[PDB]
RNA sequence: CUCUGCU
RNA sequence: AGUAGUAACAAGAG
């Protein structure tokens, strides 16, 4: 008797199953060491796939570039990055045809967000590569050292708080003859001043930072990712945004839509494609991923596509669209933190940075590594690779699912010309084709087309992962669809249990988590009760808050105990004050501050919802009640929570291990940083519900502020003589050491 | 009095200038 | 309800 | 804690790392040399893997989960669910897959908070648990101990060294190969009664300096999560029917035993479980999943989830086919080096295949 | 917003092959008019790059191949189902005093 | 002061003082975002982590001098090392229990008022019915709803205004109130807040979530209002549905809305009946809609519907006649129409499919702010007369008659980007998106149009199209009256058998052809109370269930079809499937089905059990002869024609052998018993009228036909037909 | 002897 | 030793 649980698959369809074929409830496997060798193995690999390209040299960087388009037709089914000018300007020129209009409103869109955005836009985003210290930094950090930069090197057109005047800063530095930068060495502090040539500075802004992919699952190997620089990001926000308006205005793209908007959409495109296919036409449907599709690429095709939607547009518009395509055509990889070298003889460590791999021996490293090494001293330059071809991990989502959709639309009867037509939806790399044709050679004959057409395009299929099937089944990134999307619990499993931001926000997010799966995912009540009982016990376990009446022996157990004993209604506690749980089906939406409201005694009510607690800080609005979730497969989320600012909304202990870097400095300047900030919000409340505007500087502001408020109160008298007379001599005292300096 | 019960859309219009 | 099918882990000594 | 002696610091491997020492004043060194990244050793599978999962499928005298108590029923669709959970629940709670639930998490979340706490010193971690037996005496167990080492935990993937003693009532020698990691000792005689007397048998205590990293700790703090993954699934499959039926069906299910579905493989053929047997095969799938989770599995499961939905294909008559049908069998092989469950699963799917095509 | 001096210089080589300078693609696509490249590229391309479709079978799936190494060992944090407990009668409770006292 | 005081100190250090100098208002917004930490990657594993050191927590500075180091125990509360990247020191769990413990309270009445939105859940739960659960073939549709209904009367910005005015009043700027409704809400709040302690960004964001309307795509399958939408989770699940009815009140509208949809499906599903008035009757009185028995609300809620209006009429009630459009209701004085479908070119360059009024006819256009008489032919604005007064309401009646003409130039008229998808693609109702995109801009619709030469006519001055008044020049048709000409009289009809609402003197008013055909959905849960409880619900819900009830009825269905069919076609079960056939093919469907069903029976053996299973729903309707040959039925889903094939396997109707399990739209409906006397044997004989399949064809009766030309064949003769997904069949006509 | 456990 | 797997941990920086 040998139980195989994939033996329930005999009776059980395997969609409808399809949860326990997902093993996320063990742990995702890490990346340990460096990511070089993957860079290297990325590099390597996108330059193979174009090797019948043209070599060129840069005259500015200096590095050599190697250039696909237009270079042989392939002439075997391995991913090639030889894309066609000709075939993609075709494609993108149907599409126009196919729905006209569309290049145009998208353009007038765009050249409204262009006018309209702001600098502070460039603050979204996570663990951008800040070029002035050669690691990777938050967005808004890197952001701020790049415009000090630029206003140091006299570039103080940026203070119109505009995106465009930002880029134009951006050109003009890297026109610039030479740049300065700030560097912190200790040996003591030593706050000294770097000057980097143009070479150099081009080289570094061009950089593209990798790191390797961490948690990622469904890949027995690991994968390198890559952050792009301060200067690319400016302009990949233009061109998303025009490409992500062009996607919102075609059928096929599902990529702007998400969650169940993206499931409601690709349910709607494959309904219509089974519809107005014909009753007596074979219909089959394609699932599969692209091979390399990142790789593959070539940023030359996406400038293409940028030049003809910006046909006819005014010429700024077409260089603000077109200056991130060349910028990425001239790219540049680092490789990361480097390589780690052993001897077991003298049993001694040692880390070799990635940027003397260019001289260093090559009988240090394995066979592997010799070789790739080998391959890509060529590349190698300023301690970066040159990446002309290919897109490693590029963001160009929007635009390369624009080319993908383009291509599918081209399957229209009207553009075949043949029985056979096919459609489908797009995605990133993911695709989902529905091919219609009298016969089973006519769909084979529509498959053909299709991949032959992708390839022309640059677009490689992936045969080894990519599989066909009668019309009605199917899958799209990591959705399965039979006769009808599928709940998969699995892919959310990892979302239970303690989200980990405080005793409140993960207790309104557990319950959160569990009513929304109940609500998508197929969560059934009996499990919805599970899940409760085993979240709350969980949470219990993790803040030490077990209910005071249990003898559970923990540092926080005595402080439960002499407020259970305190507390007369037992159940007015919260589950972090050790109260019972009171949470159900009924109330899975309410969060437990009002749920517990009436039952809550008096003093600890007042107590726990004290306003001038010192544990609660708030942000900026942007930040309140909202907490940033990362699924097993997918960019990171922002889910929203329904919870009571109280006692238990608390920031945990920040990490401090940068007090122990040479990089301290920015950590101090942060601190001063906000404890000016604060103060300004202690002038102006509103700083922080919206964002203020204004040209002088804090101090005024501040000061002015102080002087009409304090006048306003003596008038209605909430401040004596002797008080509005010590503010005034105060803000004089402030416009004294203001001129002084 | 005059009253609508469901008005739907944007309403108004740019063509007054 | 008590589950039913058609001791060296844990014996009595 | 532990004094550190000599036996202690060589198995946590105490000062074993190499000193951590710029470049230039090593490169002349001889043998420095990149560090070793050869491909796994393959290995092949053994009958243990499977002995032990039927093992995880078994029923237990004792129960191993005491939830806590939601708020009370007033819906009568809360009183449903209720029901509902109190099947789910006397059907798990008696899964030995459960007690490896509750002990590898009780083991987890001590080696962490340890780790945490105490990152200096080599402490004693008792390997406790705690049971319900079927006459409602709560009987506090141990597995043994565990001296977790020295536990500065930098990365999310450093490793802390542990040295477990397990007692068990298993010879090795009968086995040898399951146990190559170990070093067990015979250390007692424990006199078990069974039916027809009292029989002497001896007791030993595997020894072995395993490791853990603080990602794998964190996520066997979370092994709770498979009671989800299985328990979902079987209320989906028991919905479905209620909704075919316009009746709830879990007491037909549980009690009646009305539906089976097959859930094992016999000389006889293939053998049906009913929703019970079903619920604790997901769940000790679920637990070993977590148990025995590496980058293996990953790869293994998402390339062989893909030829399963081809297989479905194929037995609902959509004329499936393929582009590069050895290619996709090459990459799902490449997932099987030697984690014994992705091996055991990789089996399992090759009888899966017979059985789905005859 | 005008693309000059270094930015003029990386736009004219990052370009196709055949052109020279960003000016010169711009009014070449600008002027571009679909004329059949495509179809006439997929007739350039040799047969041999296709989508073939191989049916699957029920006689199509070969079993898996497992490796034919020494036999896997146990890799489990603790035993499993070799694993031997000493309890008591103490009922106490679950989470409930010190674990090395139970012991 | 402390703030002026802390101000000083800043500019007395030095780099702090470079900082405040240098660094603008608009820096901020960059400058106030530098931090060193970045977002933790996994933040589970890290709160894990750090709730095992002693103090994990940060609070601020003061905490120090309001609570004790230590407590009673001596553990320490909190410490003296400062929060890295703040001034904020740690603290532990223990100092945040002993706050709650024995903190300073303060009043916290004010809480109820500024969470309002929270504590609405609270008590609306709190009064909460809680009926039956009943266990259905749950059929969730992913569609937009709404979780936060907000403050209706005041959009965004508005509700943004006034979230100024009460948060921070001296910080509002140049902007001023001017909506009543913003002054009252500001008033109330103003009032209520008085001395709320609360931070002000804190009662500024739950104002925004109490106010601002917000929206979200959820599967979903009753009512849709937020009141249902927040316990979507407790009512409806995948196999069962929960009657439940929130407490508190409903917003009419909401239930308007409901009441619309509800006797929209109950005459839909009443015109393919026998007897449709004592149907329409019964589901009348069996309906109930947000809770409250549908009976008993169309006497207390005047909303205008030709649907409600029906209703009305059946139980008496006096009806309108008048239905809304744009806002304004429209009652059609004089004249008749007729429903067709049409497929227009928009000016855009897209193709719609609008539904065009064929026949001349009179309304009287009345609004909040506008009045008009109207007469228009087939897409042809006849004549309009308009007494707005003011421009803007002038301007608002005329587009909305120009769109409701549905004239060429009007539909040529659009510029711009017009979309008639949303972003889910669901097909979005073309004249609401015409009316959207002219009132956004309407200079060339007016430009467009055309122009008519007017005399002088005594107080009905014509207008241009820049909008101001002329005398001898005009809109085609289009005329302005300043006697303010100003219907809402209820008159007494009788309803017929067929749901025809005739007035005393005998016109037709209302029948159930003018009703929409729109599928839309409930605001408020409708609840149905008779033996089959799925008689009003959606079209896909329809199919499942009646094909579910066919399987579970198969025992008694496969015995009645044998010996007694006219009684089994007769069944009221497949009348709402009906209802989801399109009308005019019918009863061409049904004597087609009912013809393969007589020569399945004549044939010895040839039983198909899933063929009967997918045709019978099709034969309720009474046979209409014809010799046009079926390659699939066709059934109304949500204004798109799903596809039933005959002969195959189709996503709308599957069969899995390997299961033996019907699944219909992707949701399961059952299997189906193993059959003994199926034998199908290849030959199905239940496929094409007078035509027997043999099977696989074999290249020497004929390389192939198709299947209308297949009719061909006179008798006997044999002959390869390509029927179904590309599979060439060999077939020979019956020989009866 | 101090600092850090995602920098 | 051991964790682990294509590169690392088996403390690191002063
Ligand atoms: O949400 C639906 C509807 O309720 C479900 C809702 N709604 C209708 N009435 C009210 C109401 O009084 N109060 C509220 N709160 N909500 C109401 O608005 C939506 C209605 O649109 P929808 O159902 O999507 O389609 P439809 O009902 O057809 O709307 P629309 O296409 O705009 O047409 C409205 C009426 O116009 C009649 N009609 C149009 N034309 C051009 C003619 C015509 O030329 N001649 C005649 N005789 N009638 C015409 C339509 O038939 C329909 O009656």
């Amino acid at each position: 008797m040998d139980v195989n649980p994939t033996l329930l698959f005999l009776k059980v369809p395997v969609q409808n199953a399809i949860s326990t074929t997902f093993p996320y409830t063990g742990d995702p496997p890490y990346s340990h060491g460096t990511g070089t060798g993957y860079t290297m193995d990325t590099v390597n690999r996108t330059h193979k796939y174009s090797e019948k390209g043209k070599w060129t040299t840069n005259t500015e960087t200096g590095a050599p570039q190697l250039n696909p388009i237009d270079g042989p037709l392939p002439e075997d089914n391995e991913p090639s990055g030889y894309a066609q000018t000709d075939c993609v300007l075709e494609a993108m020129a149907f599409l126009e045809e196919s729905h006209p209009g569309i290049f145009e409103n998208s353009c007038l869109e765009t050249m409204e967000i262009v006018q309209q955005t702001r600098v502070d836009k460039l603050t979204q985003g996570r663990q951008t590569y800040d070029w002035t210290l050669n690691r990777n930094q938050p967005a808004a950090t890197a952001l701020a050292n790049t415009i000090e930069v630029f206003r140091s090197n006299g570039l103080t057109a940026n203070e119109s708080g505009r995106l465009i005047d930002f880029l134009k800063d951006v050109m003009d530095s890297m026109d610039k003859e030479e740049m300065e930068i700030t560097t912190h060495f200790q040996r003591t502090i030593g706050k000294k001043k770097q000057r980097l040539n143009k070479r150099s500075y081009l080289i570094r802004a061009l950089t593209l930072n990798t790191m390797t992919k961490d948690a990622e699952r469904g890949k027995l190997k690991r994968r390198a990712i890559a952050t792009p620089g301060m200067q690319i990001r400016g302009f990949v926000y233009f061109v998303e945004a025009l490409a992500r308006s062009i996607c919102e205005k075609l059928e096929q793209s599902g990529l702007p839509v998400g969650g169940n908007e993206k499931k409601a959409k690709l349910a709607n495109v494959v309904r219509k494609m089974m519809t107005n296919s014909q009753d007596t036409e074979l219909s089959f449907t394609i699932t599969g991923d692209n091979t390399k599709w990142n790789e593959n690429q070539n940023p030359r095709m996406f400038l293409a596509m940028i030049t003809y939607i910006t046909r006819n547009q005014p010429e700024w518009f077409r260089n603000v669209l077109s200056i991130a395509p060349i910028m990425f055509s001239n790219k540049m990889a680092r490789l990361g933190k480097g390589y780690m070298f052993e001897s077991k003889s003298m049993k001694l460590r040692t880390q070799v940075p990635a940027e003397m791999l260019a001289n260093i021996d090559l009988k240090y490293f394995n066979k592997s590594t010799r070789e790739k090494i080998e391959k890509i001293r060529p590349l190698l330059i300023d301690g970066t690779a040159s990446l002309s071809p290919g897109m490693m991990m590029g963001m160009f989502n929007m635009l390369s699912t624009v080319l993908g959709v383009s291509i599918l639309n081209l399957g229209q009867k009207k553009y075949t010309k043949t029985t056979y037509w096919w459609d489908g939806l797009q995605s990133s790399d993911d695709f989902a084709l529905i091919v219609n044709a009298p016969n089973h050679e006519g769909i084979q004959a529509g498959v053909d087309r299709f991949y032959r057409t992708c390839k022309l395009v640059g677009i490689n299929m992936s045969k080894k992962k990519s599989y066909i099937n009668r019309t009605g089944t199917f899958e799209f990134t990591s959705f399965f669809y039979r006769y009808g999307f599928v709940a998969n619990f699995s892919m959310e499993l990892p979302s239970f249990g303690v989200s980990g931001i405080n005793e409140s926000a993960d207790m309104s997010v557990g319950v959160t988590v569990i009513k929304n799966n109940m609500i998508n995912n197929d969560l059934g009540p009996a499990t919805a009760q599970m899940a409760l009982q085993l979240f709350i016990k969980d949470y219990r376990y993790t803040y030490r808050c077990h209910r005071g009446d249990t003898q559970i022996q923990t540092r926080r157990a005595f402080e439960l105990k002499k407020l259970w004993e305190q507390t007369r209604s037992k159940a007015g506690l919260l589950v972090s004050d050790g109260g019972p749980n009171l949470y159900n089906i009924r109330n899975l939406h309410i969060p437990e501050v009002c749920l517990k409201w009436e039952l809550m005694d008096e003093d600890y009510q007042g107590r726990l919802c004290n306003p001038m607690n010192p544990f609660v800080s708030h942000k900026e609005i942007d930040s309140v009640n909202n907490a940033v979730v990362m699924p097993a497969h997918g960019p990171a989320k922002s889910m929203e929570y329904d919870a009571v600012a109280t006692t238990h909304s608390w920031i945990p202990k920040r990490n401090r291990s940068i007090l122990n870097t040479s990089q301290r400095g920015i950590l101090e300047d942060e601190q001063m940083y906000q404890k000016c900030c604060n103060l300004f919000e202690k002038f102006f409340p509103s700083s922080s519900y919206r964002r203020p505007v204004g040209i002088s500087s804090m101090v005024e502001a501040m000061v002015s502020r102080a002087r009409i408020d304090a006048r306003i109160d003596f008038e209605s008298g909430r401040i004596k003589k002797e008080e509005f007379a010590e503010i005034m001599k105060i803000c004089s005292t402030i416009e004294e050491l203001r001129r002084q300096k | 009095a005059a009253a609508a019960a469901f008005a739907a859309a944007g309403a108004a219009a740019a063509a007054a200038a | 309800y008590s589950p039913t099918s058609p001791s060296p882990t844990s014996p009595s000594y | 804690n532990m004094k550190k002696t000599s036996q202690l610091k060589w198995a946590l491997g105490e000062n074993m790392a190499p000193e951590k020492v710029d470049f230039e004043d090593c490169k002349d060194v001889n043998d420095l040399k990149q560090y070793d990244s050869d491909e796994p050793e393959p290995r092949s599978l053994a009958c243990w893997i499977q002995s032990e999962f039927n093992k995880a499928c078994e029923l237990t005298d004792s129960s191993w989960v005491e939830l806590d108590e939601i708020g009370e029923d007033v819906a009568p669709i809360e009183h449903i669910a209720s029901m509902r959970r109190n099947y789910f629940t006397a059907e798990v709670s008696h899964c030995r897959a459960t007690e490896y639930i509750m002990k590898g998490v009780y083991i987890n979340t001590a080696l962490l908070n340890a780790s945490c706490a105490a990152m200096d010193d080599f402490q004693l971690i008792p390997m406790i648990s705690k049971c319900r037996t079927k006459e409602g005496r709560r009987k506090t167990n141990l597995y043994g101990f565990i001296i977790k080492g020295r536990s500065h935990l930098r990365n999310d993937t450093d490793v802390v060294n542990f040295v477990s003693m397990e007692f068990s009532l298993t010879d090795p020698r009968l086995e040898p190969h399951k146990w190559e990691k170990y070093c067990v000792l015979e250390i007692g005689d424990m006199l078990l009664r069974t039916a027809v007397g009292q029989v002497s048998r001896p007791m030993f205590l595997y020894v072995r300096t395993n490791g853990t990293s603080k990602i794998k700790m964190k996520w066997g703090m979370e092994m709770r999560r498979c009671l989800l993954q299985s328990l979902q699934q079987i209320e989906s499959m028991i919905e479905a029917e209620s909704s075919v039926k316009e009746k709830d069906l879990t007491k037909e299910f549980f009690e009646n035993k009305s539906e089976t579905w097959p859930i094992g493989e016999s000389p006889k053929g293939v053998e049906e479980g009913s929703i019970g047997k079903v619920c604790r095969t997901l769940l000790a799938k679920s637990v070993f999943n977590s148990l025995y989770a590496s980058p293996q599995l990953e790869g293994f499961s998402a390339e062989s989830r893909k030829l399963l939905l081809i297989v479905q294909a194929l037995r609902d008559n959509l004329e499936p086919g393929t582009f590069d049908l050895e290619g996709l069998y090459e990459a799902i092989e490449e997932c099987l080096i030697n984690d014994p469950w992705v091996l055991l699963n990789a089996s399992w799917f090759n009888s899966f295949l017979t059985h789905a095509l005859r | 917003f005008e693309i000059t001096g270094t930015m003029r210089r990386l736009a004219d080589q990052s370009l196709p092959p055949n052109f020279s300078s960003l000016e010169n693609f711009r009014a070449y696509v600008d002027g571009f008019e679909p004329n059949g490249c495509i179809e006439g590229k997929l007739s350039q391309m040799s047969k041999e790059v296709n989508a073939r479709i191989e049916p699957f079978l029920r006689t199509t799936p070969r079993p898996l191949r497992l490796p034919d190494g020494p036999p896997c060992s146990q890799r489990s944090k603790f035993l499993l189902m070799d694993a031997l407990k000493l309890s008591i009668e103490d009922p106490s409770h679950e989470g409930e005093g010190i674990p090395l006292y139970d012991a | 002061m402390e703030r002026i005081k802390e101000l000083r100190d800043l500019m007395s250090q030095s780099r702090t003082r470079e900082i405040l100098t240098k660094t603008t208002v608009d820096h901020m917004a960059i400058i106030k975002k530098y931090t060193s930490g970045r977002q933790e990657k996994n933040p589970a594993l890290r709160m894990k982590w750090m709730m095992a050191m002693k103090y994990p927590i940060t609070a601020d500075k003061r905490i120090m001098e309001m609570i004790p180091e230590r407590n009673e125990q001596g553990q320490t509360l909190w410490s003296k090392t400062n929060d890295a990247g703040s001034d904020r020191v740690m603290v532990s769990p223990l100092a945040v229990t002993w706050w709650n413990r024995n903190g300073p309270t303060t009043s916290t009445v004010h809480y109820p008022k500024v969470y309002k939105t929270y504590f609405e859940k609270v008590e609306r739960l709190k009064h909460g019915t809680f009926g039956p659960v009943h266990f259905r073939n749950q059929v969730k549709i992913r569609r937009r709803v709404d979780i936060n209904p907000g403050h209706a009367d005041l959009s965004a910005k508005e509700a943004q205004d006034v979230i100024m005015e009460v948060v921070f009043p001296n910080e509002v700027g140049a902007r001023i109130l001017t909506s009543e409704s913003q002054l009252t809400i500001t008033k109330e709040k103003k009032k209520e807040l008085q001395d709320c302690k609360i931070a002000p960004l804190m009662v500024a964001y739950m104002l925004e979530r109490e106010l601002v309307r917000k929206t979200r795509f959820l599967p979903v399958a009753g009512g849709t209002s937020s009141v249902y939408i927040e316990v979507l989770h407790l009512t409806q699940g995948t196999c069962w549905e929960q009657m439940y009815t929130p407490g508190g009140e409903v917003r009419n509208d909401d239930v308007d809305q409901s009441l619309i949809i509800a006797a929209r499906n109950i005459v839909r599903r009443a015109t393919v009946s026998a007897d449709p008035l004592a149907s329409l009757l019964e589901m009348c009185h069996s309906t109930q809609i947000g809770g409250v028995r549908m009976v008993d609300i169309l006497r207390q809620n005047p909303t205008e519907e030709q649907a409600v209006d029906i209703c009305k009429a059946a139980m008496g009630l006096r009806i309108s006649s008048s239905f809304s459009f744009g806002g304004f209701t429209f009652k059609r004085t004089s004249g008749s129409s007729v429903k067709r479908e049409e497929e227009v070119l928009t000016g855009n360059l897209q193709t719609l499919k609008i539904r065009v009024h064929e026949g001349y006819e009179e309304f009287t256009m009345v609004g909040r702010r506008a009045t008009a008489i109207l007469r228009k032919a087939t897409r042809r604005l006849i004549q309009l007369i308009v007494s707005g007064k003011d421009e803007q309401s002038i301007a608002e009646a005329i587009i909305v008659a120009m769109v409701f003409s549905q004239e060429d130039c009007m539909i040529k008229a659009v510029r711009g980007d017009l979309n008639f998808v949303n972003r889910a693609n669901q097909r979005l109702n073309p004249m609401h998106q015409l009316l959207r995109h002219f009132q956004k801009d309407a200079k060339v619709l007016f430009q467009n149009w055309g122009i008519e030469p007017i005399d002088n006519v005594m107080g009905m001055i014509g207008i241009l199209p820049d909008m101001t008044p002329s005398t001898e020049m005009s809109l085609r048709g289009v005329r302005v009256s300043k006697m303010g000409v100003d219907s809402t009289e209820r008159v007494v009809v009788s309803i017929d058998r067929f749901l025809r609402v005739r007035d005393q003197r005998g016109n037709v008013l209302l029948s159930p052809e003018e009703v929409s055909e729109t599928q839309g959905t409930e605001k408020l849960t409708i609840t149905y109370s008779s033996s089959m409880m799925w008689e009003i619900n959606g079209p896909e819900s329809v199919l499942v269930n009646t094909y579910q009830w066919i399987i579970r009825n198969w025992e008694n269905v496969k015995i009645q079809w044998s010996q007694d069919p006219t009684m089994l076609y007769n069944k009221m079960e497949f009348e709402p499937f009906q209802s989801l056939v399109p009308k005019a093919a019918r009863g061409q469907y049904s004597g087609f089905v009912r013809v393969l069903f007589q020569q399945m029976r004549d044939v010895l053996g040839t039983f198909d059990t899933v063929q009967i299973i997918k045709l019978l729903p099709f034969a309720a309707a009474p046979p209409e002869q014809s010799r046009m040959q079926f390659s699939s039925l066709t059934v109304n889903v949500r204004g798109s024609g799903m596809r039933i094939v005959v002969r195959g396997n189709s996503p709308v109707f599957n069969y899995n052998k390997a299961t033996k399990r019907l699944t219909v739209l992707g949701k399961d409906a059952g299997a189906l018993m193993e059959d003994p006397d199926e034998g199908t044997a290849g030959v199905e004989s239940a496929v094409l009228r007078g035509f027997l399949i043999l099977g696989k064809e074999n290249k020497r009766y004929g390389p192939a036909l198709s299947i209308n030309e297949l009719s061909n064949l006179a008798k006997g003769e044999k002959a390869n037909v390509l029927i179904g997904q590309g599979d060439v069949v060999l077939v020979m006509k019956r020989k009866r």
